[PDB]
RNA sequence: GGGAGACUGGAAUUCCUGGUGUAGCGGUGGAAUGCGCAGAUAUCAGGAGGAACACCGGUGGCGAAGGCGGGUCUCUGGGCAGUAACUGACGCUGAGGAGCGAAAGCGUGGGGAGCGAACAGGAUUAGAUACCCUGGUAGUCCACGCCGUAAACGGUGGGUACUAGGUGUGGGUUUCCUUCCUUGGGAUCCGUGCCGUAGCUAACGCAUUAAGUACCCCGCCUGGGGAGUACGGCCGCAAGG
């Protein structure tokens, strides 16, 4: 897995963390990763108590997998948006292991929306 | 009542028990 | 399509064969909007054809487009969260459209150095049955008919 | 051999329908089943090739001298009036229609709940 | 609903020996019909069904034909 | 269908034997392990064995609670109604204590069809110590004993008296429409539901089966973790309580 990370400003050492720390999410997703960059920036204003912004894409097979964190400084914040990228592939999933619950069973307990509606004859039960 | 209570205490549970018998042996020797 | 069905245009006759049938080919031949040269070209081939066999070419046309023209077609289905290639008949426009589409594009395919020959080489064996428009269909029908399990929905 | 009248013996299951011709004495002159006429895997529970089962089937018992035959369906209904329609198409006349499912008394287990 | 037609002053007894009586209190698949179809008080329901069980022991009622 | 014992019935599953009979069967979202070609699955006849008792069968009955329905017989407990013959306050609660107490588990001896922790493969998955599939041992069953816990819940201790009604349903006595066939209807006693006043409650809700109004007795609570844990003790074969 390839990463391309556009900082700015001061945050030395942070390019290096946050690629090898994004890195590792490739086995993670189900689909071949197509792209992968990160931003890294910094709050100018001291009074701002998490300075540190890092944002993600990630183009999963064509699907768009983006994250944002805040943090106090470079680590933390790279840190954090493994987290949050990991969580939000977690919920990408859409194998079969990943819809399984989701696919309707049973014949005629349980309704959902793509439920197979009843067979009505023409005329009434009685 | 939330469930949570029960969820903590199922985990002291089954923490203890795991415990218990993680060292049965070495207590039935101690005593 | 949300809101239902959507008004169909219609499509003048051709003043020279006075057939709605070689306006649709002419449609269907037609790029960037260049209808005299389309129009050229289809007359070239339908006088090709007559030439080669010595008829009217509007029956020949004809007679090509019922050989290519197609009665079962598959399309995907999901049904109960499961998606499976389900055979479904096809109504006379879309068959005469499928029909049309697939003669034009396999002679846009052939090898006769020039599109008037290749629609016409392409019409003439499909008239007689040859084409590969022809085969096309063969093709169709028979993914069609391997499907037939699932037509029950 | 010569059996005019004999038995027809459908049991469609969830998965598969298995059409078996027999001499009313429970002897078996001609069986066919549906994977036995070109289907497999999931394939084989749909009532398509019940019908082709009980085609090849019919065919099968019509050589051997079976022109009446009377059919006992069992089993979850998957192709069963599907299986009976095919046997009546093809060439055979079908006398009564007797549904004959093992229905236990409350015996033995069933297996635990799918999930 | 319906009468309870054994709660009436003439009110036959329940045995497990008349077949016709209990024939007309089972299904044409032999099994025992239900109360509110047939309409008859719980005693008597159980005064039935308990006669079929009995007649169905002894060969008298088949065991859903 | 309150409990205990003995005897006994039929359907179905499995297996075994013998016919017919062929090339698949089985399983899934889709497949593969697996079974079969040495004759499987299917169909018919016969046989062996174990377990559970379809319909009746319900928010219906019984039991202090756990719980209890195939049939018959034997032994046995409680409840309700009416008469009110009898005794004449003999009542209520109950610390400790004793007994009973689902399932799992434990011991000894049998039994073992189906199901099935553990365990094996197959599959799914990035990984599957899982879900799904094919097998499958303890166990589930019986006899005699241990254990003594459960969301053992109505999350509502027991007794008593009083406080609008309406409507289902189970058991029993009775007056009047009266055909007296009929849930005819009423009255009454004992249950079991629903809806609803007053009242109560933080609210949700409860509401004559109170969580209302009061009296008697018992158990328990005193912020959350640490912790129903350590230590000591008692009980238990052990698990552990």
């Amino acid at each position: 897995m390839d990463v391309d990370v556009s900082t700015d400003g001061e945050l030395p050492g942070a390019a290096e963390y946050a690629r090898e720390k994004i890195g590792r999410l490739s086995r993670r997703a189900h689909r071949p990763v197509l792209h992968a960059r990160v931003r890294l920036t910094r709050h100018g204003d001291p009074a701002v108590e998490r300075p540190v912004i890092a944002q993600a894409n990630l183009d999963v097979n064509g699907r768009q997998v983006r994250a944002q964190v805040e943090g106090v400084n470079a680590r933390e914040a790279v840190d954090r948006l493994e987290a949050r990228l990991r969580s939000r592939l977690e919920r990408i999933a859409e194998h079969w292991e990943a819809r399984r619950g989701g696919v309707p069973a049973e014949a005629g307990r349980e309704w959902r929306h793509e439920s197979e509606p009843a067979r009505r004859p023409g005329y009434f039960p009685r | 009542g939330s469930v949570i209570k029960k969820r903590r205490k199922r985990m002291s549970k089954k923490k203890h028990r795991k415990l218990l018998r993680r060292t049965r042996v070495q207590r039935r020797k101690l005593g | 399509p949300r809101k239902g069905p959507a008004p169909k245009r219609p499509l003048v006759n051709d003043p020279v064969y006075g057939s709605q049938l070689v306006t649709q080919l002419v449609n269907k031949v037609l790029l960037e909007g260049k209808k005299s040269l389309a129009e050229r070209i289809v007359y070239g081939a339908l006088e090709q054809a007559r030439e080669k066999t010595g008829t009217d070419p509007v029956v020949t046309l004809k007679r090509a487009l019922d050989n290519v023209k197609p009665a079962l077609e598959v399309r995907s289905r999901r049904v109960g969260g499961a998606t499976y290639q389900v055979p479904v008949e096809v109504r006379p426009d879309r068959s005469t459209t499928l029909a049309l589409r697939w003669l034009v594009n396999f002679s846009r395919q052939r090898r006769e150095k020039t599109m008037v020959e290749r629609l016409a080489n392409e019409i003439l064996d499909a008239s007689n049955g040859l084409g590969a428009s022809v085969k096309r269909r063969e093709d169709t029908h028979k993914m069609a008919e391997a499907n037939r399990a699932f037509a029950h929905y | 051999k010569n059996v005019p009248h004999g038995a027809a013996h459908i049991k469609s299951t969830f998965n598969n329908t298995i059409v078996s011709i027999t001499d009313p004495q429970g002897n078996v002159i001609a069986w066919a089943s549906s994977g036995h006429v070109g289907f497999k895997g999931s394939r084989k529970s749909t009532p398509f090739a019940a019908q082709l089962a009980a085609e090849n089937a019919a065919r099968k018992a019509q050589e051997h001298g079976v022109k009446k035959v009377d059919v006992f369906v069992k089993g979850p209904g998957s192709g069963r009036e599907t299986a009976i329609r095919s046997l009546q198409a093809a060439g055979l006349e079908v006398g009564t229609i007797s549904d004959v499912t093992p229905q236990p008394h409350n015996g033995c287990r069933p297996p635990k709940r799918r999930r | 609903t319906r009468k309870c037609v054994f709660c009436s002053k003439k009110g036959q007894t329940i045995d497990y020996k008349d077949t016709a009586l209990l024939r007309t209190y089972i299904s044409e698949r032999g099994k025992i019909r239900a109360r509110r179809v047939t309409g008859n008080c719980v005693q008597h329901q159980r005064d039935i069904a308990v006669a079929v069980k009995n007649a169905r022991e002894v060969a008298l009622l088949p065991f859903g034909s």
